[PDB]
């Protein structure tokens, strides 16, 4: 699970 | 003298629109497992989304230029912001709990605000 991104 | 921390954070849903041309909006978001949302994770200083002035961490992103993303993974999700065009019109919403899940020895105070331990 999770995941983080950047935008 | 009158401090804002004191004052409940809103709670209700906003519309932000954040104008960037072709430049990164300057946040990351969190989340997008079993439609848990997509969550605000960190602003970017001087950053599109830190010049709006009207986003923070713990906000939940519910749309991006009329797409609904309260149930979205978080890679179609920044595939949708990132794609969003270079006027981006985001519904958020206040979810400090929620987003407290995620972000290790946090919790959120009697304000509204998001305290880390």
């Amino acid at each position: 699970n999770y995941k983080q991104f950047s935008v | 003298p009158e401090f804002l921390g004191e004052e409940d954070i809103p709670r209700e849903p906003r519309r932000i629109v954040i104008h960037r041309g072709s430049t990164g909006l300057g946040f990351n978001i969190v989340g997008g497992e079993d439609g848990e949302g997509i969550f605000i994770s960190f602003i970017l200083a001087g950053g599109p989304a830190d010049l709006s002035g009207e986003l923070r961490k713990g906000d939940q992103i519910l749309s991006v230029n009329g797409v609904d993303l309260r149930n979205a993974s978080a890679e179609q999700a920044a595939i949708a912001l990132k794609n969003a065009g270079q006027t981006v019109t985001i519904i958020a919403q206040y979810k400090p709990e929620e987003y407290s899940r995620f972000e290790a020895n946090s919790r959120v105070d009697s304000s509204g605000r998001i305290v880390t331990d």
